[PDB]
């Protein structure tokens, strides 16, 4: 009598090669297929609050020492109007982690394209 | 110290209403029989492998014996062993019957005989050009055969008639109509068990036997009341010759169904509480479409009992601590078992089916359902052993005869319902005689134990002597 | 060291008790984790008499930071096996349990073991009494009026 | 065509403080946008066996030292009904996290709108 | 209006008892309610490269040193047909665990279902 | 630590007992809390003598304050499993149990590293008598006029 | 030496104690294996300790090598049988077993043989004291002399 | 020592005449089935919903076999089933039988036949 | 109860709980039997009431 297993839907990012939290770490979000880190490239990203209330925050996310995004030093959750490309870097400056496209496509574009095509 | 824990039979609790109920073994029988420290063990169900394909599911089986050969209604056709030898109309259940002359198929409300010849004829009434008597035939029920007379049943009307001896395709010339009459309805069914004809009602079983009458209008048949069984049967198949009498599923027109044996002149119950609850768990319909059978190898004498999402079976030869049922199933998900109607021919327990236009053969070598592996489970009763740390849970599994190392997933639980991790064990590997299948380091007791031990295999399963070490 | 928290410590425990391990199809509801983990808190802590008894590096976890099973204990490469020995003796009388011969019988060897470099370290000479000559023959102290040892 | 991914099944509840599991941790599951500590705000909540029959337990499920839900020290498998409320408590009470609505931490945001209002 | 929400897509395998990793070990995954290290059991793994093209692999599923899947010494997604069994072993052979029934949806990807199930 | 009131005393010691405890499914009985710390209190107040037997730092729980458990008990880190391993050794009569080896040993080298930080600290010297002479060494005091030790 | 392993150190282990092996019908499982290999690595820890222990040349793994069974332990061909005897006198508690009366002798004497050289080499003779003359029969001999030992 | 104690049967005196009489379990079922030491448990016995709205208490309960059905002499009518079928006078129990053709109810010294059609 | 007539000081404790499959209804002290011990244990409640095994600790 259910349908949808119980997790945790609150991301944690882990160190690619080892088994440890990547403590003090940054996020990138940019445009899909390119280098986040570039201010050029970079898309804006909103904190989505309990009730749904979205403040712009600066791109560059910070990540505590148990794996989690915080800005005011409380965790968050962030989103995004368009699909974007995900960049986790560690607190040493190495790239652990590089993702062009994390949907595989853009909804932003796509919303339009399908509100064009599809009928209603 | 060592403990013995039995396995043909477990415990458990129903969380429908926090009951303390039984777990039957599913897909194992248990073979009594003293191996070494044991007295009995438990063996997989013979699997089912093709033979035959055939018109349709199976509805209805018999061994002609003046044919010496099973007939078995598959589809719509009619099978003369392996050759079509008639087709059959309608799609539910058919009874079968069969004399000297033809072979006879309840269907349809209709007695159509298909005799050796090559003739199809069908019950009616005498021509009107005859000086003999009309009497209001209803539509067919039940039938069998005796002495040279088809007997069948009236649909719902307490009257059965029986057919004339030198023509099989009309009713008796004078008295062919007769009644129980003891009773406000009933004729649900009709069998024949010795030389008496047996009319089950609702509430009511009935016995008639042969007057010797010779004058003209005199009846053929007078009922015997000393040998009256004061309870019925819940649909037409809810009753098949088992010991040497008859075994029958009863009516909720006597209090809750539950599986009988007729003794003399009275019913003695054989079903448990726990298949009581599950009988109990289905309407009165889906109850009168229950179909009881029996088989018979190696001393086991099952009776077999298929419900739309049980198969329940009563092994009559190991009952000597009680009942004993096991359950049948295909698949691993509790999905109803598909062999039905089992006969035996030659040398050979051959096997309708229930979803595909198939007939198995029943292979011992095999535990497979047409090269399709099954789950079989065996649950442990429940006790209690508070701070015990059990160690060396072994098993003597009869390993040898398997196509690959199969495993065996043990685990246990602790409050009845929600068992714990499962850990895979070998409990068998080809062409290896010797095993010791052994689990060392078993928890420790809390309150309450029990333990599962579940087997998927395309082989046969033997499992006995099933110990733990409690300190 | 696979053993490197004190709930490795525990189930390392819990495991030669034979009460619970990764073998076993039955398993301890975390509450009782978390009590012999106050047990190992409570013992290490009486061991360590705030700094006058037993050394052995082990961090006592803060209540800040919630879970003390995960805090990684310290302990050096040596002193685990002496640790979690003495954590199933003392931790066997909540399950009905007895610990077994051999298991007490490590237990004292590495309590005893862990305390011997320690009292080797804590066996020291006291400094000759304030009443005791230096000597004339140790001319420096001699020519510096130092004719007598300090003390203390 | 492969459209499941192979994850981790048993998800894993860790501190969101420091990169440690929730030993002993306390979850309580709830209806959309309301706290699941209230009995009055719970829902039920059942446990998937090997045979697939749904048992429903306490509400309070228990976090062993692994960061899982357990039932007896055991693994199992927990479902509940499509939308709920996470609040995962500490072993002292401390507030872990609280997850208002489940379903709008999915990454594709977008599929639910487009799902419910384009035709089939 | 917030389309896509950041999060970690590479699942990560820790112990049942400890918060560790499984360092080294394998996966089986196969039909549902069986033993998946039979290969008369297994079912086909693909993985989805950065582009989907959705490339055959054999069975044993490696795990990194940091509780992560890898092919050839690169994190990959692996993505099978339906539903299944699964099994992990631990580096020394130690049954880590077995789920009888594992289904959770890959979230990318969704142009295509879109495109598939909607009609123009 | 995680035992930091006369409820974690008493909870722990009836856990290592067997009688309350998550690992046999049982739990305390509110007239099992009462007794215990009614024990634990009678024996606190046995053991500190007024200021003259083991100091430990517990804090009685006076009169006024309804209901003593709750309260912290004021001992250090130290005395924790000393105080419960002995409680648990003094309520088991109640049950009519009685407490195995391995806790009555725990009791006695817990009260016994309880004392002895007390012990070293007590165990001082008595000043020389009234009719001992400072000796013409001490030249400051015979100089000052003080030739004997005045005592006391 | 057919036993270059501390996979096979736990084999040997375990037959002995009639746990696994191919004397009786029974197989090693893999849990018992690791469980039996994080206690070797202890009892071997809690022997060297630092150095100042017994010295095998036992090799300790690190965490980089995720399977630690099998590795080369680097025992020479003398310790082995002790260092498995009491891998398995170590062990024998987990199945609730007690290792038999030869087995704890065996592992007794092999620990002292194993302790045998370093106490020979340890045994050893500190040199003269500070204060001591170095003789005036040694002067002449060597024409530099110093005429009292240096010490330490 | 531990000692098991029979629940199926209590014992007691009457302060009446202070005789020994058994206590009978209320509301509970002794079904004998060895679970675990125990060799039976009891079990409440089953509860009551509401089912239909019948027009009084009930006077007679029968099943009928030619009808296939259970006729009801609640109040002052006479169900089959749920559906009302007839009127039955009086206020006590009433005798029930049925047959062929009719069920019949003994009430007020007639015997009252309804028949099936 | 002492006589078997009048029943003594009635205590309240568990003996179910929702969807809690483990339980142990136990009372730990009894007190001390003089001539004569009946214990009633009663039940007032709005689901199913399963009770077997009733064991005692008579020392």
């Amino acid at each position: 009598t259910a349908n949808v297993v119980v997790s945790n839907p609150r991301p944690i990012f882990t160190e690619s090669r080892s088994f440890k939290a990547v403590a003090n770490g940054k996020i990138y979000i940019g445009q899909i297929d390119t280098d986040p880190v570039n201010p050029a490239n970079q898309i804006p990203v909103y904190i989505e609050n309990e009730d749904g209330s979205h403040v712009q925050i600066t791109q560059p996310l910070i990540i505590n020492a148990a794996g989690k995004i915080v800005y005011n030093g409380q965790l968050v959750k962030i989103v995004t109007v368009q699909g974007h490309s995900m960049a986790i870097y560690d607190a040493n400056g190495s790239q652990v982690d590089y993702i062009a496209n994390v949907l595989k496509y853009d909804p932003d574009q796509y919303s339009i394209e399908a509100d064009k095509k599809f009928k209603y | 110290p060592i403990q013995q824990l039995p396995m043909m039979k477990g415990m458990g609790k129903d969380f429908k209403n926090a009951d303390y109920i039984d777990y039957l073994p599913v897909n194992m029988l248990a073979t009594p029989k003293e191996i070494l420290n044991s007295s009995g063990y438990l063996r997989s169900f013979p699997g089912i492998t093709k033979r035959y394909d055939m018109n349709g599911v199976s509805r209805g089986v018999e061994y002609n014996t003046a044919q010496n050969a099973v007939y078995r209604v598959c589809g719509g056709k009619l099978y003369k062993g392996e050759s079509e030898v008639g087709d059959v109309a309608g799609s539910g259940r058919v009874s079968m019957a069969h004399g000297r002359t033809s072979q006879a198929v309840g269907v349809n409300g209709q007695l159509v005989e298909y005799r050796y010849d090559g003739t199809v004829k069908t019950v009616s009434n005498w021509p009107a050009d005859s000086g003999f008597t009309q009497y209001e035939l209803g539509s067919v029920r039940d039938i069998t055969r005796l002495r040279g007379r088809y007997a069948w049943s009236k649909d719902g009307t307490d009257s059965w008639f029986i057919t004339d001896l030198e023509d099989e395709s009309h009713p008796d010339r004078y008295s062919a109509q007769y009644r129980a009459e003891s009773q406000p309805d009933g004729i649900i069914g009709i069998g024949t068990w010795r030389d008496f004809i047996v009319c089950f009602g609702s509430s009511t079983i009935e016995y008639f036997s042969l007057t010797g009458a010779t004058t003209a209008g005199a009846a053929l048949y007078v009922a015997q009341p000393s040998l009256m069984v004061q309870k019925g049967i819940a649909g037409t198949y809810c009753k098949t010759p088992f010991a040497d009498s008859y075994a029958f599923i009863s009516h909720p027109a006597t209090g809750a169904p539950s599986v009988y044996i007729i003794g003399s002149g009275q019913a003695s119950p054989i079903a448990t509480a726990s298949i009581e609850k599950i009988i109990r768990s289905y309407t009165a319909e889906e109850m009168a479409t229950g179909v009881m059978e029996t088989l018979r190898f190696d001393s086991h004498e099952l009776l077999i009992i298929h419900l739309p999402r049980h198969v329940l079976v009563y092994d009559a030869s190991s009952s000597q601590n009680g009942p004993q049922w096991c359950v049948l199933k295909t698949g691993l998900y509790d999905d109803v078992y598909r062999g039905v109607d089992f006969m035996y021919e030659g040398n050979q327990i051959t096997c309708g089916d229930k979803s595909e236009a198939v007939v198995g053969q029943l292979q011992f070598d095999i535990s497979s359902q047409y090269d399709k592996q099954q789950e079989h489970l065996l649950f442990t009763p429940l006790f209690k052993a508070d701070n015990a740390r059990c160690f060396d849970l072994e098993v003597e599994s009869s390993t040898g005869v398997a196509q690959y190392a199969d495993r065996l997933f043990l685990s246990a639980t602790t409050d009845g319902i929600n068992y714990g991790r499962e850990q895979m064990i070998e409990q068998n590997e080809p062409f290896v005689y010797d095993k010791r299948v052994l689990w060392k380091r078993v928890g420790r007791i809390r309150r309450l134990i029990g333990f599962k031990l579940r087997v998927i295999t395309k082989s046969p399963v033997t499992l006995s002597g099933c110990q733990i070490r409690l300190e | 060291m696979q053993i490197k928290t004190k709930g490795d410590l525990v189930r390392a425990a819990l495991r030669k008790l034979g009460v619970a391990s990764d073998a076993t199809l039955t398993d301890v509801e975390p509450q009782s984790m978390q009590d012999a983990v106050d047990d190992l808190e409570a013992m290490m802590a009486e061991w360590y008499q705030d700094g006058k008894g037993i050394i052995t590096g082990y961090v006592f976890s803060d209540d800040e930071n919630p879970p003390a099973e995960g805090d990684d204990h310290g302990l050096r490469s040596s002193a685990v096996s002496a640790v979690f020995h003495n954590l199933a003796c003392r931790i066997a009388p909540d399950y009905a349990l007895e610990a077994t011969a051999k298991i007490i019988a490590t237990a004292k060897y590495g309590k005893e073991l862990l305390y011997k470099q320690t009292a080797i370290s804590r066996a020291k000479r006291a400094p000759y009494p304030s009443r005791m000559p230096t000597g004339s023959g140790n001319s420096f102290a001699n020519l510096n009026e130092w004719h007598y040892f300090p003390g203390e």
